[PDB]
């Protein structure tokens, strides 16, 4: 599947802009177009990871008296009777670790080894002692809590690569598994053509034009659902949809969080 | 003659003026505009013959 | 008057589909209003400046949203 | 005093200064209602803009 | 300044813009100065994080605060540790020598 | 259904001559049928893929010549 | 396809009207118009002639 | 709204003679109107800027001569 963007800018603007602000107008616009395309693409991948994720803290990962899908810091069951943040934040770590195990149970490839989460979740992780200790809390240390300098925040317990979803809609974390192979991720991004510039001008009025075009393709790992014994129709699309990835991808589990 | 008299009287007078820059930037349908072509020019090369 | 001049906009009739058309419209928009918001592009149109509205339908600066709606309306397709 | 360690200064040698600001705007018309900004820190890209 | 401890930085049971040390939601159920003072540090980082989210330039770099807030910070172990409180140490608490009172 | 999807074809109504027009039409053609034969090139048209026919008029794969007549028809100019 | 273009403008000398002590609005166009230059510019005087 | 702000003008009551006074007056003048023409000097007054007219009597920019007359009126003497 393709993507493309155009600039199509006027001459008089470039002339006046240079005269007054010193900007080129051509260079600025080509910069923007190429940049925008890559930003849009990266978001597409993240959205598919969450789209296809299973509901976490569900089924075999539930405490029977729980709310079925959300980790609530104000709920004494979810926080295991914990007090202050020093004992309570660790309860979230327990649910995270429990989710990672469930990912291994369903994928058969490995335990969740990365976390994509909201800024609030990461600040919670950064501000708590994640090792085994009575309790502890304080100013955030181990994980960047920013998004400005980097998306990658740090490694949780030396176990999970934590990234911040700078656009998290609510507040949540997704625990996911990624193997060493490009065939072991559940979600794939497979580029074919990228950022080929096209240039010209319309020979009636000579106004310059330009734009860029790409072609990628995405897909779902055979066995991503994992539970199914067999696919329908034998020869099937690997492109994600309602009938093949939504809420099914064994590589990911999304747990909502509340009470932070 | 009538036109010249009105010019003499200042009733109707000669004028010359360019295009707004915003009109010129849109000619020949740039950006969805319409019916706004550039004015154009060419040549005619003709001849005459003389017998003796 | 706006005393800031106007942007005079004229669209020309175009056919869109069977029994579907966009009629030409004539509007005049206070310059600072036009400048703040406009969506006229791709419309089969012409524009020009003036010291006074060139057209019978004029949008003054303090009309803000009447204009924004009026401009998007240049694309309305009717029978 | 707290001096000015918590603010910018930009001292003037003339009255009334001015500052410009640039926004990358998508959706054909850079100046429009609904003219979403490309690099605003609070908003993601319209992934379905260049695509479907 | 915008109201902090609001929207993304608001715990659902909190009061929107105020951190009350006697309120079990704000102090995360804590009991003891050695625990509740640290809870304030948590909220401070959440505010710093949002500044980065909205500005796109960086996390908050400074705090302007009342004497009471500074004494709370001054008297608590600000690192990640089990629990601790005592006499104020590394921050100015007076306002007769200077306004600047160290770095949190 | 074709079970291979459809090509959804829209021909935009256009004027050809004095009181002569090619009527706009929206049809769906079984993907393999469209691939087999089509005359939509230079036609003032737009197409897209779908899993099911997008339009009420559909040329199913087991039609061959009905679709061929239908293609010729998109070039037919009437009153 | 080929063509040429220019951009220039023609202005008016301040005080050319020589008929006011307070030009209306205090910031006004320096370009010629029906209202500010036609038949008014003190630097030039035109006389028609007849009978030569 | 001038959308250019207003100059808010207040005249304080003056005692001129036995049973002769200049009444106080509170008016708002569109900024560009004030900028174009005013006659306030030696008048026993105060002025200030605002976003919106501070007073119920406002001279909008499209007045010109009503405001000029209004300045002369700031010196009017009555019983």
């Amino acid at each position: 599947k393709s993507r493309q963007l155009k600039a199509a800018y006027s001459i008089e603007l470039a002339q006046d802009l240079r005269a007054v602000h010193g900007m080129d107008a051509d260079a600025e616009l080509s910069g923007i177009l190429a940049t925008e395309i890559m930003l849009e693409i990266n978001r597409e991948v993240v959205d598919w990871i969450n789209y296809s994720a299973q509901v976490g803290k569900s089924g075999m990962t539930l405490t029977p008296g729980s709310k079925a899908g959300v980790f609530d810091f104000q709920d004494p069951i979810d926080i295991r009777g914990a007090r202050w943040a020093g004992e309570s934040f660790k309860a979230l770590l327990f649910q995270i670790d429990k989710e990672a195990v469930e990912i291994a149970r369903q994928t058969g490839r490995g335990e969740g080894n990365f976390i994509i989460a909201s800024r609030n979740v990461v600040n919670v992780l950064a501000s708590v002692d994640t090792g085994i200790s009575y309790a502890a809390q304080g100013l955030a240390t181990g994980f960047s809590t920013d998004t400005t300098k980097s998306v990658f925040a740090g490694v949780l317990g030396g176990k999970y690569r934590v990234y911040i979803d700078q656009y998290a809609k609510q507040d949540y974390f997704t625990v996911g598994y990624k193997g060493p192979n490009e065939m072991d991720a559940g979600i794939y991004y497979a580029p074919y053509v990228a950022l080929t510039p096209l240039r010209g001008s319309d020979p009636k009025n000579f106004q310059p034009v330009m734009g860029f075009k790409t072609r990628y393709g995405i897909g779902i790992n055979p066995f991503a659902e994992s539970a199914a014994q067999a696919p329908a129709s034998r020869i099937q699309s690997g492109m994600p949809s309602i009938l093949n990835s939504l809420g099914k991808n064994a590589y990911f589990r999304r747990v909502y969080v509340k009470g932070i | 003659a009538e036109i010249k008299k009105q010019m003499e009287a200042g009733a109707l007078v000669e004028i010359a003026e360019g295009m707004a820059t915003s009109i010129a930037e849109l000619q020949e349908g740039f950006n969805g505009s319409t019916d706004n072509p550039w004015n154009e020019m060419g040549f005619r090369i003709d001849k005459q013959v003389i017998e003796a | 008057a706006s005393a800031r001049g106007y942007v005079n906009i004229k669209t020309f009739e175009q056919k869109l589909d069977g029994n579907k058309k966009i009629e030409g419209k004539e509007v005049s928009v206070a310059f600072p209003l036009y400048s703040d918001v406009h969506k006229i592009s791709g419309a089969h149109y012409q524009t020009f400046p003036s010291e006074k509205a060139a057209y019978s339908t004029v949008y003054e600066e303090n009309q803000r949203t009447e204009w924004i709606a009026a401009n998007e309306d240049l694309w309305k397709v009717t029978g | 005093l707290i001096a000015f360690d918590i603010c910018g200064v930009q001292p003037m040698n003339s009255p009334t200064g001015q500052v410009f600001a640039l926004r990358a705007v998508y959706g054909k018309d850079p100046v429009a209602a609904g003219a979403k900004e490309a690099f605003h820190p609070m908003y993601g890209p319209d992934a379905m803009f260049s695509g479907q």
